């Protein structure tokens, strides 16, 4: 069945709405002949016309709950309720808001201007596949709408909340229901999840190892929604969103470049893709993979009860055709990865390391066909019943989507009860008990010595150590002859022992572009993948720990170059760059050219033992400071997320209410309508807020029970008379219907889900990742996954507390100068005049480990998923709520160095936001720790101020009368002052906070000033 | 050919006066009869300068310089310190528009010259913090009815508008 | 780093060159490696008149110019209308960016008085008339950037590459 009705809901309604609608202009709609459908239908002129009939209707009013907010008869009114001022509410809060008075094409002069471009970009795609004309205009719709520099307007003027490109977006992604529904009905919220991600990030001995594996979990899971995306197009992918992906946008390239197109059109729509998708960075052109593996993690679909392989769809045999089809296209991308690498390495058959590959692909065949990775499939449905009366949707229908998303996220949850790591697998029994673990290299004396990345399983790929190793390399299997020697110790270290999986994670780390197999997927075949690859000599080094810990050593050896040039001249330090390699580093690309050769390993030098007092030696005739051994992981991740795609209200209310508490909303009663009351007032500005004002408060205590159409009948009747057109408005239902939903929300305590409020929170997810990733370019760092609100780095210790406090406000659309071509304005990212709501309530927690570039990667990574997502669930403080002082606990920032341990707020208010004045405050304490930490290292304070503030600190606890603790700490920081003309002062807003915990073996001091000494104590711990 | 004028909305203490004597008339922009501030200007594509308080073109069309197009008389003697342009009122960035004006105007606009002795950077920044509204709105715009703060029903609406609208960039200078 | 000076796109032969020395030093901001003329501005409100044209303003987002930047002298060092502006080169509105860019600049924009007394009367119309393209590489291109453009792989389509891109903006005064 060739359905495709999609992009008659694509385009349903043009961005032009509120302009059009209560017209501004409203000449563009005279000069061309219901009046925003006219627009609506002139702008669809490549193909098939608008169909008024089920397919906006029904798919509009589900799509977002813009339909019961604001009543369903006046939703589709455009009338009496009128505000004829286009104001853009987020949609999280309410109470910030950007106003959008006119940029738009108001003329078909400038309206057709566009729709050539519109046109331009999809005449090269072949009629006949129109799969590529709905997946290019997806990416490229609100793409080339935001370079004709256009404001964002919202999906309507009366309830702002909701920008008008993702609800377009939104009716798309629900329209695969209502199509399915209309047919013979089955309709499903297909969901999947990875099992244990930490687990497998925390795999490998180097970064590289770190890197690759944090992206096959991108791959595998993009290697299997890519199907989807080529059964059904795009628009069946809620989560993540694919209206800002770079591993869509890259995957839509090498269609364009597959089955031919027009050179300077797949050019015309690469720097669209490049100043948007990505921010002016082609690096990916250059590396030809995207370079950050953004884990989405948590995919959620929402899929038709259509399946093709009748050449075209059918009605879907059984329900368990989408989760078999998913586990099966899973495992196939793991096949496919290995037939590749097989491929690859028999390719380079000489050169080392290959030689060695092949013989261990070869030899583990049996083991290589489990996937390492292990995902989980879920899935719900929904029929004709749930949804139709007849052939018109039902009362109580609104709420279908929101529960059976409910039902989706319990049977994670309840899965998750069993951990089942992927391991477990395998069939190791004989291969360990009889000597027939195949072990390529040293024979075990003990056994089948555990690999070393994994430490489960054994290994197969044994190492010598350093005795020697040509004399022992040559002689066993390993080494061929010598040359290759110093080709295998390139990528294994000697004593290395590997695993299968882990050398295969070894082999992609020495060639990432394979990747590709993964990335595009079905387009092109195995074979013409691996030819690209072998016919070319790209190199993309990674850094290493090592590398992260000499930063500011070599930032400084690249400005002092010539003076520390002539003395070595022979130590490649002052070689120069004899290829051009490159890097998903955004800093050693940024350099590489100041004839300092940033790829020699800082392990044969500074950091090496035959050559250690050399280096400081050279380091010390040109007042280059010694490097410090220590960087810093940081690993972001945001507070209820998930949680907050319930809709529930524990982000606002982090700590004062709990996700536990939502098993009796009773309890919290107070709290909780308090909020829900607050966010419908302010949503929905305009005539209509007096009437909703009035529906929220017959509510209260158990009211009037559909006795208040009195009070506010008379606010909707004495409006319905504003235009003579009600059809049929029965005013006694109508206002019922409004009560009948606010109650529902108040009852549970929680916002009524709808899908454009996933697409809204999954795209602005992918927006907040743009930003992200500059902020930390721009600190020098090395992004190792940032799928959406999780993140993983390895900043340089200097760096850290200022990266933190830029990505905690930026996450919170506050922000300083652009990063790449979006800017942050209080809690909306825009993007050349048009502005796209960000999180700003949603708490966003930190774990900062300060770890010897030596220490093992494994309990490095552990240790930050078991400090913070096990000692962030315990962290109260002492949050300013209401007028009370509550205990919130989220967004805690923790740091950790070897056994120190300091926790640091970020919001000491419990709803994060309310007002636009709430986020210069935002991370406020980190700049108090930045500014202090600024004045010791001039001199202008000793750094024995972290050493007196134990005597202070008793008097400052116990000391409740503000006046006298602003005198206490203006008397610690005097005294061992270096000098007399420094005033620092503490925003005397942190004066008892009073961080406790709960019986744990983590030690927090209980006092918010204490926790800022030891955060020094640990940044300053981490340079010496 | 309405001899305008363009008082911006910083919250620097340097938008005193910077003009002089009315209009020549009294067809303003000032539209607070009904809701409160109506009729916004922001130029596009400009600094603020946060110092010397006129403004600074810097050529990105990422920046915005909001404030009310109040007319007047540019202190009686500048004619340099301004651009001299003749709009036809269909070629700006306005907010807040009401019933189309289909006539043509004069233009003074604040300028600094762009003498970048030092860099150019541009420094997001808003209104807030009750006094930063106390100041200046009480400076000039509060004077151009008096009848405002004299029987203004709107106060707390006009009040708001100073922290809702008006958002400039700053120069980090 | 080197300081730039960014040259526009005309109409008529007047206002092609206007400057008479070169690169002078050896780093330079476009490039048309072997398929597009990368990393070309854009200015909003920025009209060069075509004819007598020092780079009169417009006062909207809608009106805008282009043309690629070469790192030369300023104009035959005239000391009458130019910016003496700077800025990090993190706020340019720049098509084709391929590569880090230099974060610093000195740029004199020559910016004249503004057309005084007249409305916009501007005229959104991209480059056309072939004769034009050959009018405009006959004397920017073969001695300013003529390290390419006499024997590349792919010369001809240089022309073409201006094809697409340079939509100017002009008052029709
Ligand atoms: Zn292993």
């Amino acid at each position: 069945e060739f359905l495709d009705y999609k992009i008659i809901a694509l385009l349903h309604d043009p961005p032009n709405k509120a302009w059009v609608i209560t017209g501004r202009a409203r000449n563009l709609t005279q000069q061309l002949s219901r009046k925003h459908e006219k627009v609506a239908k002139y702008i669809i002129n490549q193909l098939f016309g608008k169909n008024y009939s089920e397919k906006v209707d029904n798919a509009d009013k589900l799509a977002s709950s813009i339909d019961r907010y604001l009543g369903s008869i006046v939703y589709k009114e455009r009338s009496l309720f009128e505000n004829r001022s286009i104001f853009l509410k987020n949609i999280l809060l309410s109470n910030i808001q950007r106003d959008i008075g006119n940029l738009f094409p108001k003329d078909k002069s400038k309206l057709d201007n566009l729709i050539l471009e519109y046109k331009k970009l999809l005449n090269v795609i072949n009629k006949t596949n129109l799969i590529l004309k709905y997946q290019l205009f997806y990416l490229i719709y609100e793409l080339v709408w935001i370079d004709s520099k256009y404001e964002n307007t919202p999906s309507d003027t009366r309830n702002p909340t909701h920008t008008i490109f993702d609800h377009l977006y939104a009716t798309a992604a629900m329209m695969n229901w209502i199509l399915s529904l209309e047919k013979e009905a089955k309709g499903y919220l297909l969901g999947i999840d990875t099992i244990g991600v930490a687990d497998f990030i925390s795999k490998g001995r180097k970064t590289r190892d770190l890197w690759i594996s944090s992206y096959l979990v991108s791959a595998l899971l993009w290697y299997v929604i890519t199907w989807f995306i080529e059964e059904y197009g795009p628009d069946v992918i809620l989560f993540p969103s694919l209206r800002f992906n770079q591993f869509y946008a890259f995957y839509l390239l090498e269609k364009l470049r597959k089955e031919g197109v027009s050179e300077d059109v797949i050019d015309e729509i690469k720097e669209l893709i490049t100043k948007y998708i990505f921010n002016g960075d082609d690096l990916f052109e250059n590396l030809k993979i995207p370079p950050y593996p953004i884990i989405p993690g948590r995919i959620t679909l929402i899929l038709p009860g259509l399946i093709r392989e009748g050449e075209e769809y059918k009605k879907v045999q059984d329900d368990n055709c989408f989760i078999s089809k998913v586990k099966e296209r899973y495992n196939e991308g793991w096949r496919k990865l290995i037939e590749g690498l097989r491929c690859y390495s028999e390719r380079k058959r000489e050169d080392g390391f290959w030689n060695l590959v092949c013989r261990v692909l070869k030899l583990t065949e049996d083991l290589l066909q489990t996937t390492p990775l292990n995902i989980r499939v879920k899935q719900v449905s929904v029929t004709e019943d749930e949804i139709f009366n007849n052939n018109k949707l039902r009362s109580d229908s609104w709420k279908i989507y929101d529960n059976k998303y409910r039902q989706l996220v319990s049977e994670f949850k309840k899965s998750k009860l069993v951990k089942v790591t992927p391991e477990s697998r395998l069939k190791l029994f004989e291969l360990t008990k009889f000597d027939k673990l195949p072990q390529i290299g040293e024979k075990s004396k003990r056994g089948y010595e555990f690999c070393t990345s994994c430490g489960v399983l054994p290994a197969v790929v044994i190492m010598p150590k350093e005795d020697e190793l040509e004399k022992k390399l040559i002689d066993l299997g390993i080494a061929r002859d010598e040359k290759d020697v110093r080709s295998i110790k390139n990528m294994i270290s000697p004593g290395e022992r590997l695993c299968p999986w882990c050398l295969v994670k070894r082999a992609l780390g020495a060639e990432p572009r394979l990747m590709r197999i993964l990335l595009l997927g079905d387009l092109y075949s195995v074979e013409k993948i691996v030819n690209e690859i072998v016919s070319r000599d790209v190199k993309i080094e990674i850094p290493s720990t090592s590398d992260i810990a000499s930063i500011k050593t070599f930032e400084e050896m690249i400005e002092k170059k010539n003076e520390i040039c002539e003395d070595l001249k022979e130590e490649e330090v002052c070689e120069k760059p004899s290829e051009s390699v490159l890097s998903m580093w955004q800093w050693f690309n940024k350099n590489y050219y100041n004839g300092i050769n940033l790829t020699i390993d800082p392990e044969e030098y500074w950091f090496s033992e035959k050559r250690r007092r050399y280096y400081f030696s050279v380091f010390r005739r040109h007042r280059i400071t010694f490097p410090s051994p220590y960087y810093a992981l940081v690993r972001a991740d945001s507070d209820y997320l998930g949680d907050l795609l319930e809709g529930k209200l524990t982000p606002y209310l982090a700590g004062i209410i709990d996700s536990g508490d939502y098993a009796n909303i009773s309890e919290k009663k107070e709290e909780v309508n308090k909020l829900l009351e607050e966010y419908l007032v302010n949503a929905g500005s305009g005539s209509i807020v007096d009437y909703v004002k009035t529906v929220l408060k017959c509510i209260r205590e158990n009211l009037n029970k559909c006795s208040c159409a009195e009070k506010i009948y008379s606010n909707e009747v004495a409006k319905v008379m504003f235009r003579v057109n009600v059809e049929k408005a029965n005013v006694e239902e109508e206002v019922k219907n409004s009560l009948e939903y606010f109650e529902t929300i108040l009852n549970e305590g929680r916002i009524i889900v709808t899908p454009a409020w996933h697409v809204s929170i999954s795209s602005a997810l992918n927006r907040g990742l743009l930003v992200e990733l500059e902020l930390v370019n721009k600190h020098k760092g090395f992004v190792i996954y940032a799928g959406g609100d999780d993140l993983l780095a390895m900043l340089p210790v200097d760096e850290v507390l200022d990266f933190i406090k830029e990505s905690r406000r930026a996450f919170a659309g506050f922000g300083t100068e652009k990063l790449g071509n979006m800017c942050l304005e209080n809690g909306f990212v825009r993007i050349n005049n048009a502005y796209y709501p960000s999180l700003p309530i949603v708490g966003r927690s930190y774990s900062v480990i300060i770890a010897h570039y030596a220490d093992p990667l494994f309990f490095v990574i552990n240790d930050s998923y078991n400090l913070l997502e096990e000692g962030k669930e315990i962290i109260r403080y002492r949050v300013m709520y209401n007028g009370e002082y509550k205990d919130a606990k989220k967004d805690v920032a923790i740091f950790r160095y070897q056994g120190l341990t300091s926790v640091i707020p970020l919001s000491l208010k419990r709803p994060i936001v309310s007002s636009v004045s709430d986020f210069n405050e935002i991370a406020s304490i980190i700049d108090v720790i930045l500014e202090l930490k600024k004045r010791i290292d001039e001199g202008r304070i000793s750094v024995s101020l972290l050493y007196d503030y134990e005597k202070y600190k008793h008097l400052i606890v116990a000391s409740d009368e503000k006046y006298l603790t602003e005198f206490l700490v203006k008397d610690w920081i005097k005294r061992n002052s270096l000098r007399k003309h420094v005033e620092f002062t503490i925003d005397e807003k942190l004066y008892g906070v009073r961080l406790t915990i709960e019986n744990y073996p983590i030690k927090i001091p209980n006092d918010l000033i204490s926790n800022i000494v030891y955060t020094l104590r640990i940044i300053y711990g981490g340079e010496k | 050919s309405t001899q305008r004028e363009y008082v911006f909305i910083p919250i620097t203490n340097s938008i005193t006066i910077d003009v002089k004597i009315t209009i020549g008339g009294s067809d303003h922009i000032t539209n607070i009869d009904e809701r409160g501030i109506h009729n916004v200007l922001v130029i596009t594509g400009y600094a603020v300068d946060e110092k010397n308080g006129r403004l600074v073109p810097t050529l990105d069309p990422c920046d915005y310089v909001k404030g009310i197009l109040v007319a007047g008389t540019p202190q009686q003697a500048q004619s340099n310190d301004f651009l001299t342009l003749k709009l036809p009122a269909n070629k700006l960035y306005l907010i807040r528009k009401k019933g189309n004006i289909s006539d043509d105007l004069k233009i003074y606009i604040p300028y600094s010259s762009p003498d970048a002795r030092n860099s150019m950077k541009t420094k997001p920044v808003s209104i807030s913090d009750d006094t930063i509204v106390n100041n200046i709105i009480k400076e000039v715009f509060d004077k151009i009815y008096n009848i405002t703060q004299k029987e203004k029903v709107k106060i707390e609406k006009v009040k708001e508008d100073i922290k809702e609208l008006f958002s400039y960039y700053a120069l980090e200078q």
